[PDB]
């Protein structure tokens, strides 16, 4: 299967230097062109550069020709690009892409590397299982929650039951204050379905290499 | 480099209804070798772009006949005919022709439906969380229709103002609707200074809002 | 007639004569690494 490797995410502080891996397999690496995209969050797709890995001829887009520099390894089937005195400004999600054998289209994406430039310290979240108030109003159907808080950097994964429930669930985008995350998630099950069966909030954020999971439990 | 503007940069549809986007490049996107390179990816959200169509008009494999790209030289189109929920997402053109190359803007799709009131649900704190001497109250604002909303909390039946931090949905897949997060955060000490906790939601549905409370120790 | 070095050619439909190739950049026949 044509497959492109890139890392989720990775911190870097204002003023460092990244060189970002693309693992091709499945594939002749040498016979295909690699495409670097960089996207802001809400903005558009910018493409960087390409690059043809049996000579390494490289096209730059303006906006990157001074500051993206696109390399290969041919003996781990690799692509790199290296960006220098990083600011806030790289912070983007960059996708590595394989053209077609004819190039004519894009046929494969890496699934992006989150970058994030910050000065902040990693910290792991606080996870808070949310039962209904006492008292909550009985319907057809009730709304459980988790709280994950005071964590850095993105991401964190949720999910509910080890992702068995997954239709009736909302998990909110984070949002940043004082240099920390805060995410909440919801999950809707019918009130005849709790508790009697349990529903447990998974979290993992791998920055700070924890798990943890929580059973929602009756107030 | 060449220049490729998208119109609109986003586009309400119903469903079963049409959508036309526009991608105008600042110089014709025929190559030396007669072929016009015009490429329209779809990309989702948290995901890497798809395709949908190569060479101005191919579709790629399985990509539906109601996707269909159409133009010539400066002007190209992308009509999506009877839009199916699962067509939200943000639609990209794209010129290989001329190096190097370029993509759109993006024309972000949305999807117009009945509206609908939020589902309201507060929660107090966990005791978790008042054991490490934080207090933050959450309210959820769930599966609503349009996108617009206001969430005020009172406390004792004061406007409480600050402390608060909301987050929206993407809007959903599935249902077109879109949900909303609004959590009020205090210290431990300042949350037992007070009885009555209320999440207040006001949307184009009612004009009364919808509200939930709960008061401290019950 | 096959298409020699720097002339326009198409990837898909590859006329370029033996030991050249069409580049997917350029679109023209190329050395043939």
């Amino acid at each position: 299967q044509v497959q492109l490797q890139q890392p989720g995410a990775e911190l870097l502080r204002p003023g460092a230097s990244v060189k970002l891996s693309c693992k091709a397999s499945g594939y002749t690496f040498t016979n295909f062109w690699m495409n670097w995209v960089k996207q802001r969050p809400g903005q558009g797709l910018e493409l960087i550069g390409m690059i043809d890995p049996s000579d390494s001829e490289t096209h730059y887009n303006q906006m990157f020709k001074d500051k993206a520099t696109l390399t290969v390894d041919k003996s781990s089937s690799t692509a790199y690009m290296q960006l220098s005195s990083l600011t806030s400004e790289d912070s983007a999600v960059y996708y590595c892409a394989r053209r077609d054998y004819y190039g004519i289209l894009f046929d494969y994406w890496g699934q992006g590397t989150t970058v994030t430039v910050s000065s902040a310290k990693t910290t792991p979240p606080s996870v808070y299982p949310l039962a209904p108030g006492s008292a909550a109003q009985t319907n057809s159907m009730v709304t459980l929650g988790c709280l994950v808080k005071g964590y850095f950097p993105e991401p964190v994964t949720v999910t509910w039951n080890s992702g068995s429930l997954s239709s009736g669930v909302h998990t909110f985008p984070a949002v940043l204050q004082s240099d920390l995350y805060t995410l909440s998630s919801s999950v809707t099950v019918p009130s005849s379905t709790w508790p009697s069966e349990t529903v447990t909030c998974n979290v993992a954020h791998p920055a700070s290499s924890t798990k943890v999971d929580k059973k929602i439990v009756p107030r | 480099d060449v220049l490729m503007t998208q119109t609109p940069l986003s586009l309400p549809v119903s469903l079963g209804d049409q959508a036309s986007i526009s991608c105008r490049s600042s110089q014709s996107i025929v190559h030396n070798n007669g072929n016009t390179y015009i490429e329209w990816y779809l990309q989702k959200p948290g995901q890497s772009p798809k395709l949908l169509i190569y060479k101005v008009s191919n579709r790629f494999s399985g990509v539906p006949d109601r996707f269909s790209g159409s133009g010539s030289g400066t002007d190209f189109t992308l009509k999506i005919s009877r839009v199916e929920a699962e067509d939200l997402g943000v639609y990209y053109c794209f010129q290989g022709s001329h190096v190097p190359f370029t993509f759109g803007s993006g024309t972000k799709l949305e999807i117009k439906r009945a509206d609908a009131a939020p589902t309201v649900s507060i929660f107090p704190p966990s005791s978790e969380q008042l054991t490490s001497g934080g207090a933050s109250v959450v309210c959820f604002l769930n599966n609503f229709y349009p996108k617009d909303i206001n969430v005020k909390w009172k406390i004792d039946g004061s406007e409480r103002q600050n402390g608060v931090l909301n987050s929206w949905t993407d809007q959903d897949s599935k249902d077109s609707t879109y949900s909303m997060s609004s959590t009020l955060t205090l210290t431990k000490d300042e949350y037992e200074r007070h009885n009555s906790y209320t999440c207040e939601a006001t949307h184009k549905t009612s004009t009364s809002p919808i509200v939930k409370s709960f008061n401290r120790n019950e | 007639d096959c298409l020699g070095m720097f002339k326009s050619c198409d990837p898909e439909n590859d006329k370029c004569c033996k030991r050249l190739v069409c580049s997917r950049s350029h679109r023209w026949c190329k050395w043939k690494l």
